[PDB]
RNA sequence: UUUGCCUCAGGGUGCUGUAAACAUGAAAGUAAACUUUACGAUCUGUUGAGGCUUAUCCCUAGUGGUAAAGUGU
RNA sequence: CCUUCGAUGUCGGCUCUUCCUAUCAUUGGGACGCAGAAGUCUCAAAGUGUCGGAUUGUUCACCCGCUAAUAGGGAACGUGAGCUGGGUUUAGACCGUCGUGAGACAGGUUAGUUUUACCCUACUGAUGAAUUUUAUUAUAUAUAUACAUAUAGUAUUGUGACAGUAAUCCAACUUGGUACGAGAGGAUUAGUUGGUUCAGACAAUUGGUACAGCAAUUGGUUGACAAACCAGUGUUGCGAAGCUAAGUCUGUUGGAUAAUGGCUGAACGCCUCUUAAGCCAGAAACCAUGCUGAUUAAACAAUACUAUCU
RNA sequence: GUCAUCUAAUUAGUGACGCGCAUGAAUGGAUUAACGAGAUUCCCACUGUCCCUACUUGCUAUCUAGCGAAACCACAGCCA
RNA sequence: AAUGUUAACUCAGAACUGAAACGGACAAGGGGA
RNA sequence: AUGAACUAGCCCUGAAAAUGGAUGGCGCUAAAGCGGA
RNA sequence: UCUGAUGGAGGAUCGAGUUGAUACUGACGUGCAAAUCGUUCAUUUCAAUCACGUUUAGGGGCGAAAGACUAAUCGAAAAG
């Protein structure tokens, strides 16, 4: 018989296999498509979260009751060390999809990167790369060319940082990044112009832009069905277990359906979250770096005592808008979109007013630690 | 005339009694549906700040009482995220019987009101007292 | 910068942050923290609690 | 897996709410000396004190540590 | 009365999924006794949705109310090792009628045990070897070469076949008291700002949570003070962090079509959307794009290093 | 069943009505204070019963060392 | 009649006192129509 | 050499049900279809 | 005939234990258990409870009646 009641399913079927992801490091499915008309600029950057802020931000939008009104929002920042790149990758389209021709290395490849290379560097003679780095430039020059002649689209291996991080891990964080711009020489040129030295994200991203933002879930491990799917608790009464589904399926396909919620995995789950806007990018180089026209007060991002579970913010930043996938420390991939966006939303210039600073670890009463002494006194 | 509302937190679903806040006569309130709520399995109707209701006079004027009657929610007590980022919440839950069309049935207002609901009903900003 | 006073402590509350409980009459009081809102809702008196700003004044602690 | 890391400690950040100790300090009063001496919830001073703060907070080349030596190809 | 009486657990609700279309709404159309608005009939459409309650064991029903709409169905009259057990269908008991009576009632009323997964599969997640009659969309210095390449082991980065798929509807306002209309009334369409439902995250903020922790305190116990303890977490207060929703953020645009309207244009010296050939525009559908997986491909590529290789 | 009343709505409840399929007088009729782990309805209080779930504690589960059953079982074990 | 030695435990009243709390744990009717 | 009326071949409509789906399958249209020889 | 004491009646009231077994139709249901566990509940000066002794025996007993009970056996025990 027809259920009684009709109601919407559950979880979503268009993220099903919710397994773990393979890689801590979102891999970016898809670029960009290529408009050849503008210059050949990156379009995606490694970052790693760092905790969230709330903002305060003038409003624009006319007809809003929210009009000419400050406004309080959240915010992540994603601590952005300049990524480096160390290759080019030369992909060629086949019938059978991408297939690469080669990979030109740098020079020097940093010790970080090695790392990568390998799951026990303290025990290797870390050998990696000892002999591709001498290689002979010729040889090179060689491939460029037949990248230029044959190759459509360009990638470049940049990777992370983490030393310039509070992270633990001394490893690097690898990651293809494709080039979207005009002739496939001028692509190479520009890589060539790059390849050994550091992009920083301005030369990526600017404020007001809307960008996607792809990162693996926070974890849960083996979630019940309630918490994985959102399924309704059984009463009280029930006897085996209120926690579950009551019936999994029909009698009549004979055979539990993939449609059916199940007790597993939560979280840990690669994730596209898109339309993020950037509402500020921080530099290194900038000791007023959360202070604002209307702030005018020296202020780093660093909340004081410092993002919990991350650390001290000492270099250049991302501030999102909203939430992004992942817990502190997690690395995340911000990607440009992939249709060129004309929405008000995109457009729209935002200045902010305020940058919350105050602690994290509590509910702080104040931004620096010097309005706090100040507020005290001398004490014991 | 705009119905622009921001979203407020949901807090006083069906069965909800509320303090009747007017000069009309009635005590409390007995608020039976939320109009503009649509459909969601077993979810129980909510409203909030702006929103009409439906409600009956479980105590007043016998002239109220036995009939099905539209109201404003003008107070309420589940706290709900102002734009400026403080958390406002009344006391107590209390809204103003009214028309279809939103004219008060009463004349006066008895305590504050929330200026979520002054802007969405300018007939009730003229009989407000403190509103805030 | 627009900092708010927190009624119950004379607290600084920066934007975003507390919670503003306006009671029977039409009296706003504005709390920096929950604790401070739970005191308040306790009916405790401010001038009764060794720590704030309050008692502090009260006893010439400046 | 020695420009790390753990470990304590310090500093930050908070959380709590003012520690023990002493005070010929105060105290509703009482009693028993020839104005002093007992008892006395509690309060006040020294006291935003004391304690706690990563076990899944933050910083610090601040302390002492960093073994096993095995297996697979 | 074919199957099942060495038992297929016999109503309904709850939950949960999927399918159907004989479409209630939403998209696009065609007709009208279509002026506008509202509605009626109807075509492509099953993409999205179809609720809260009162009474009843109910299915069904009937009202109240919201709603865009409160369409109809199936899946062993879906779903009891999922629940529930109100009903029906044991034993107690009561009434009514019937029976001389024991008893009967497809009459009414009340009280009445709901067992087992640790097996195989399925599904959900979780590891994981092996894979030369196997592979290959090219490699190599304009020529060659499948009479050819390919050791293996670690690791990185990719490829992405294939499979899954996601967003939905509304309101208000401006367009407009305009078009339309004798007047009453009164749009489509875009545009803006919001909200619903759903999904996916997230915890700055508010809230929730306590066997981090601090403080209080009852009864007892250590001579007292202190420091503690005990009362299965003694009980309060606050309560960071971490979890978390009732809190915050985010949720596309091409291709080719369907209905349909058209174009050129015969058959049929004219006419004809094609009920020929040839074309065009065109849908919440379809297929891509995007998004999740990809020991779903026993798949594969490149790169890095190596142990012997030719 | 009809009419009230309870409700926004009540196949429930209560009060009436009665040619009562088939009520009725120790098959006892009608009514009754007190009493009831009785049946039923409504109202106040109260609450995670619910909206709408979340967090959390022990003991299990889990992994290890030790110990170690059974029902069941033609053969077995993917679908249209 | 005044002056002695001396005993329970119970009642009643008043000050002060505290983050308004106190049958603080334990124990212990939900009530009405 | 157009206009009628019929007529019966194949084809089309009429032709809507629930797991996904069945001329047995693939597919077939100068048939690998239908009727003959 | 009122008022205050006294007095201590009752198959009176509440209630540990005892005797039971209302609800959770909780746990368990290959159990700790061929009826247990938990919390809740009813019972507590009387038609009360318990022990031991004693009587009643199968178409018989015993029954404040449930066809209850009569050694896990009852609409006719068990043994042969
Ligand atoms: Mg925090
Ligand atoms: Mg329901
Ligand atoms: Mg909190
Ligand atoms: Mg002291
Ligand atoms: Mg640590
Ligand atoms: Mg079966
Ligand atoms: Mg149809
Ligand atoms: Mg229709
Ligand atoms: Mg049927
Ligand atoms: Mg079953
Ligand atoms: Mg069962
Ligand atoms: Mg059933
Ligand atoms: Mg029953
Ligand atoms: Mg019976
Ligand atoms: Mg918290
Ligand atoms: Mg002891
Ligand atoms: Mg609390
Ligand atoms: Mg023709
Ligand atoms: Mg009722
Ligand atoms: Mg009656
Ligand atoms: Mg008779
Ligand atoms: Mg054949
Ligand atoms: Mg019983
Ligand atoms: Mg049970
Ligand atoms: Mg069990
Ligand atoms: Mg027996």
């Amino acid at each position: 018989s027809h259920r009684k009641f009709e109601r919407p399913r559950h979880g979503s079927l268009g993220f099903l296999p919710r397994k773990r992801c393979k890689r801590l490091r979102g891999k970016i499915r898809s670029f960009p498509k290529d408009d050849k008309e503008k210059p050949p600029h990156f379009t995606a950057f490694m970052g790693y979260k760092a905790g969230m802020t709330h903002i305060v931000r003038e409003v624009d939008k006319p007809g809003s009751k929210l009009h000419k009104k400050e406004i309080v929002e959240a915010c992540t920042i994603i601590e952005c060390a300049p990524m480096v790149v160390v290759g080019i990758v030369g992909y060629r389209e086949t019938p059978k999809g991408l297939r690469i021709l080669s990979t030109v290395w740098a020079n020097h490849v940093s010790d970080e990167f090695r790392r990568r290379y390998y799951k026990n560097w303290y025990k290797s003679e870390k050998k990696a790369f000892t002999k591709s780095l001498n290689v002979p430039e010729a040889t090179k020059n060689c491939l460029l060319k037949r990248i230029e002649k044959y190759c459509t689209v360009l990638r470049a291996i940049c990777h992370t940082q983490p030393s310039k991080t509070p992270l633990r891990m001394k490893k690097a964080h690898i990651m293809e990044v494709q080039i979207n711009g005009g002739s496939m020489k001028e692509k190479l040129e520009f890589v060539k112009e790059m390849l050994e030295k550091n992009l920083p994200v301005s030369t990526v991203f600017n404020p007001n832009e809307m960008i996607d933002v792809i990162s693996v879930t926070k974890g849960h491990g083996t979630k019940g069905v309630v918490s994985r799917y959102g399924v309704k608790r059984l009463p009280r009464k029930t006897h085996r277990g209120l926690r579950k589904v009551a019936c999994i399926g029909a009698w009549h396909p004979a055979r539990v359906q993939f449609q059916i919620p199940r007790h597993g995995q939560k979280g840990y789950f690669h994730r596209t979250e898109r339309n993020k806007k950037i509402y500020r990018i921080g530099l290194k180089t900038d000791k007023n770096s959360a202070s604002t026209d209307a702030d005018i007060t020296e202020k780093k991002i660093t909340p004081m005592g410092g993002f919990p579970h991350y650390g001290v913010v000492n270099e250049d930043f991302l501030l999102l808008k909203g939430c992004v996938a992942g817990t502190k420390k997690r690395p995340i991939t911000l990607r440009k979109n992939i249709v060129p966006q004309v929405s008000r939303d995109a457009l729209a210039q935002v200045s902010l007013k305020f940058i919350d600073t105050s602690s994290k670890i509590g509910h702080g009463r104040f931004q620096t630690s010097e309005e706090k002494v100040k507020y005290y006194g001398p004490l014991k | 005339t705009l119905k622009n509302k921001m979203r407020i937190t949901l807090s006083l679903p069906v069965g909800a009694l509320i303090n009747c806040c007017d000069n009309s006569g009635g005590k409390n309130l007995y608020i039976i549906a939320v109009q503009g709520f649509g459909s969601c399995l077993n979810r129980l109707p909510a409203a909030s700040l702006g929103d009409m209701v439906l409600a009956t006079v479980k105590k007043g004027k016998p002239d109220l009482r036995k009939k099905v009657l539209n109201a404003i929610i003008c107070r309420q007590s589940k706290a709900w995220r102002r734009h400026e980022g403080y958390y406002i919440y009344f006391e107590d839950n209390a809204g103003v019987i009214v028309n279809p069309k939103g004219e008060m049935k009463g004349s006066a207002i008895t305590g504050p009101v929330a200026r979520e609901c002054a802007e969405l009903w300018p007939k009730l900003s003229s009989a407000a007292s403190a509103i805030v | 910068v627009k900092t708010e006073a927190c009624s119950f402590s004379e607290y600084r509350i920066y934007p975003g942050r507390g919670q503003k409980y306006i009671a029977r009459d039409g009296k706003v009081y504005f709390y920096l923290s929950s604790k401070f809102a739970s005191l308040a809702l306790q009916k405790k008196k401010a001038a009764k609690l060794r720590w704030t700003q309050t008692w502090r004044r009260n006893n010439k602690k400046t």
